[PDB]
RNA sequence: GCCCGGAUAGCUCAGUCGGUAGAGCAGGGGAUUGAAAAUCCCCGUGUCCUUGGUUCGAUUCCGAGUCCGGGCACCA
RNA sequence: AGCCAGGAUGUUGGCUUAGAAGCAGCCAUCAUUUAAAGAAAGCGUAAUAGCUCACUGGUCGAGUCGGCCUGCGCGGAAGAU
């Protein structure tokens, strides 16, 4: 049997997970970043033989589940995976946003649902609430869905008895073509890649050349065998059953995941169908903290990728960071995270910074270039025509929280080019500039909305703006590594802020400082620095006052000096905060 | 009739019966089949002058149907187009932009004697010049 | 509250009152208006 | 924060009681050369800092703002 | 003063804004139905809808109201043995 736990973050969903193990939180979760936080975050398929209560020794293809929005695609996978969906939910905190979520993925994927109660032993549970609480939401059934505990429990059924009888037998005939599926591959040295897999056709012995589809290429079978809770070797994967599939693989790209696999004994046309595609919602660029670093840092994606295919990246560049990567994460847990499991891995330090977007641009000439970078823009006289790319966007939320929606994405810069329908559900539809929206606009949705809406971008079409450069000067000395692009309304703003950062971490100079953002000669914004003065007539007393202006005549007329041969160093600061990095774990 | 399970009085379009960022979306976007309405109000489109905006409160029932019911075409629109002005004042009302004929005005109570519960027609008309003084140009009335 | 020294009303809603000697408006309305001292 | 003077082409700048704005330079062309500099010549390519108002009419006048220079006060 | 009612039509006033529907802003603010109702005094809406006051009816049966000039008071009003 297969299935696929289901359910929102932090339901016992994994708690659950070992108790069924154990009738056959805690384990499961391998990496320290599990066991703190405490959320899980890779899913780690099982296996058990299950006695079912009428004598049949039924075989549970067990698999846990991560529940967050970072994790979606994680969670899109495994479900192909199996045929099944147990789905979690407590007695008390009533029906997710991604409980919800979670199962209009299920439902174009047609999968069979076993709705239950957990942590049915809480004072403040409802259970006789709870099960209406579905019908008119989730659409599914739950009028008697199996209740139980969790904490033990109860101990009801446990439910693998309703289970088996609401689990279809896995569909696929041994002795034709072999059509294993990938699954989370996920890369080792000594062993080169590892495939977990779901073989669907045919079985898989031992020293057997399987042979990948799409990459055309061909291996020998030099280990396999079904994951326990701990690892177990087998002479052969039975079809219908999950492993994983050890061979010579070295290569960095030899098998991506979603790709067919078959046996080279006998080639298939064929399927399977293929995952899946998937796009960025948070979508921040990352740096190496040092250039030197580079090297082995562009191969750590190299090597982490495949370990996590939710993740999209591609090679860009800095005024001041050299070359690093614009990264497409899911959400903000999946950037906060990979920002642990390199460097609290590889010991690869790391520095975030807002996103880099490209710009369209045609001279005063008639010919396009595109500006991925502040700096390298044409001179003012040169530019004839700036154009901010687009971005696409596909909300799908519930009609109560449309009025706090639709607000944002006005303030955003938006064209409200549908709005209709699907029942309830409204469906809008908007254009909006990809530079207002990779900045955590998906957090925004996430939290007016309370937690129902979705999205999906693209790169669209290019527009023009009345955008501008908005240099950094200090003391005059202008400078190229602060430049910005933005849109003439917002200038003011990201103008007479810009400046405050520099106000707080540039240090007390000899003589007082100007910094001031502006456009072209034309200056927007301004704050200073304080001199630093010697007292000077902490000394005469007196009372004669010409004989005391004497004194604070030469601390003016020589600070008129000292200002004009000036100069600035700025070590680091053209970085930090400056470069958003101004926070932990930074 | 009269009284409505949930009406929804809107202006819209003479010359369309299922756009969206007009309406669609605008019936309190709650159980309309477009794809009715657009057979139905462009049914009654080809009587009436074609592009203009027409008042049309609609009438929702729970058992989905419904009667919308047209009625027509507003007071305010009908000077502007013997204005010949493709907007309003443009300038501030206090001064001048628009033109009419005192015989104009005159049929335009006629034209909407239904929603004009004015006794006198002619006492009628002078609601109109409200339509034409908002638009604050000199009627020659 | 507001302390200041002269209290006056603001919405519509607002009462003042003369508790003890001091005086307070009150504004069931808007919390914000409340006022004592004046 | 006050006082005085300012904000005019890509850059440095001249001008305005209320009457359709310019200069050097940069840029783009012409002449010259076998073509190259150089040199002479020719084109302004601006919504007169931004935003509202009065006037037939505003770069001037008025309101609000963001700014530049100098002079006081603050500025171990 | 309280309690029961009505609080409408031209019509989304004109523009300007993606939206401007009594109500984001600018100019205007007449006309009809009448017991009476501002192109609107607040709340309200993404935008409408929605809820009130203004003005009128009903019960109600005895004074009610807002300023002026003056007497005296109250807040404003924190210091070091
Ligand atoms: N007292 C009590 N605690 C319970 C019960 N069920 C679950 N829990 C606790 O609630 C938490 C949820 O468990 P967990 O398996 O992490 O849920 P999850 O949804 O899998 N978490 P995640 O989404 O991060 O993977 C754990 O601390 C677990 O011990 C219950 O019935 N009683
Ligand atoms: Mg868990």
């Amino acid at each position: 049997r297969n299935f696929s736990i289901i359910a929102h973050i932090d339901h016992g969903k994994s708690t659950l997970s070992d108790r069924i193990i154990q009738i056959c939180a805690q384990v499961l979760d391998s990496m320290d970043l599990e066991r703190e936080r405490g959320i899980t975050i890779k899913a780690q398929s099982v296996t058990l033989d299950y006695k079912a209560s009428d004598g049949e020794t039924y075989q549970l293809n067990f698999i846990d589940t991560p529940g967050h929005v970072d994790f979606s695609y994680e969670v899109s996978r495994s479900l192909a995976a199996c045929e099944g969906a147990l789905l979690v939910v407590d007695a008390g905190q009533g029906v997710e946003a991604q409980t919800l979520a979670n199962c209009y993925t299920a439902m174009e994927m047609d999968l069979e649902v076993v709705p239950v109660l957990n942590k049915i032993d809480l004072p403040a549970a409802d259970p006789e609430r709870v099960a209406e609480e579905i019908e008119d939401i989730v659409g599914i059934d739950a009028t008697d869905a199996v209740r139980c505990s969790a904490k033990t429990g109860v101990g009801v059924q446990d439910v693998l008895e309703r289970l088996v009888r609401d689990i279809p037998p896995p569909e696929g005939d041994p002795e034709g073509p072999l059509q294993a599926l990938i699954i989370d591959s996920w890369f080792d040295n000594y062993l080169g890649v590892v495939s977990l897999i779901r073989i669907k056709n045919g079985t898989l012995r031992k020293g057997d050349k399987v042979k990948v589809m799409s990459t055309g290429q061909t291996y020998n079978a030099d280990r396999l065998g079904i994951f326990t809770p701990k690892q177990v070797d087998r002479t052969e994967l039975k079809c219908g059953e999950v492993g994983w599939l050890v061979c010579a693989i070295k290569d960095i790209h030899g098998a991506p995941v979603g790709d067919t696999l078959t046996l080279a004994r006998n080639p298939a046309e064929k399927a399977l169908p293929g995952f899946k595609k998937v796009k960025p919602q948070v979508y921040a660029g990352l740096f190496p903290v040092s250039s030197d670093d580079y090297e082995a840092f562009r191969d750590a994606l190299g090597k982490l990728s495949l370990n996590d295919a939710s993740l999209f990246y591609e090679p860009e560049s800095s005024s001041a960071l050299g070359f690093g990567f614009r990264c497409g994460f899911l959400g903000l847990l999946h950037m906060e995270i990979i920002q642990e499991r390199l460097e609290r891995e590889y010991d690869l330090d790391l520095i975030t910074t807002a996103p880099t977007v490209v710009y369209e641009v045609e001279t005063t000439s008639r010919e396009v270039i595109y500006v991925d970078s502040p700096s390298k823009l044409p001179a003012v006289n040169n530019i004839y025509e700036l154009r901010e790319p687009i971005a696409e966007c596909h909300m799908l939320l519930p009609q109560a929280y449309l009025g706090n929606v639709i607000t944002l994405c006005v303030e955003k810069r938006g064209v409200q080019t549908n709005m209709v329908y699907h029942g309830n559900q409204v469906a809008l539809t908007y254009e909006i500039p990809m530079a207002e929206v990779v900045l955590d606009f998906f957090d925004r949705l996430k939290s007016t909305s309370r937690g129902y809406a979705s999205l999906d971008y693209n790169f669209k079409r290019f527009q023009a703006s009345d955008m501008v450069r908005v240099d950094v000067l200090i003391n005059g000395e202008r400078v190229d590594a602060l430049a910005l692009i933005t849109h003439r309304d917002n200038s003011q703003n990201r103008g007479r802020e810009l400046v405050e950062k520099m106000k707080d971490l540039i240090p007390r100079q000899q003589f007082d400082i100007a910094i001031q953002a502006a456009i072209g000669t034309h200056i927007i914004a301004r704050s200073t620095v304080k001199q630093l003065r010697k007292n000077v007539l902490a000394k005469c007393y007196g009372g004669d006052i010409s004989r005391k202006k004497k004194l604070l005549q030469k601390q003016k007329e020589g600070k008129k000096r000292m200002k004009q041969i000036g100069n600035v160093e700025l070590p680091q600061e053209a970085f930090l905060a400056i470069l958003h990095v101004g926070k932990d774990n930074k | 009739a009269k009284k409505v399970q949930a009406y929804v009085k809107l202006q819209v379009a003479a010359g369309m019966a299922n756009p969206s960022p007009p309406v669609g979306p605008a019936l309190g976007q709650q159980g309309v089949n477009i794809m009715e309405f657009c057979k139905a109000f462009n049914a009654k489109t080809d009587s009436i002058e074609k592009g203009l905006p027409i008042p049309v409160v609609i009438t929702v029932y729970a058992d989905r149907s419904f009667t919308f019911v047209t009625k027509t075409p507003p007071a305010a629109v009908l000077l502007k187009k013997a204005a010949g002005i493709k907007s309003g004042s443009g300038k501030p009302n206090k001064d001048k932009v628009g033109k009419i004929s005192r015989a104009q005005l005159q049929e335009i109570a006629q034209t909407k004697a239904a929603d004009m519960t004015g006794a006198d027609i002619e006492a009628m008309t002078r609601s109109i010049e409200g339509t034409a003084r908002s638009m604050g140009l000199v009627v020659e009335d | 509250m507001k302390v200041r020294a002269s209290v006056k009303k603001l919405c519509r809603n607002c009462k003042i009152v003369k508790r003890d000697g001091v005086i307070r408006v009150i504004c069931s309305a808007e919390p914000k208006h409340k006022q004592r001292q004046g």
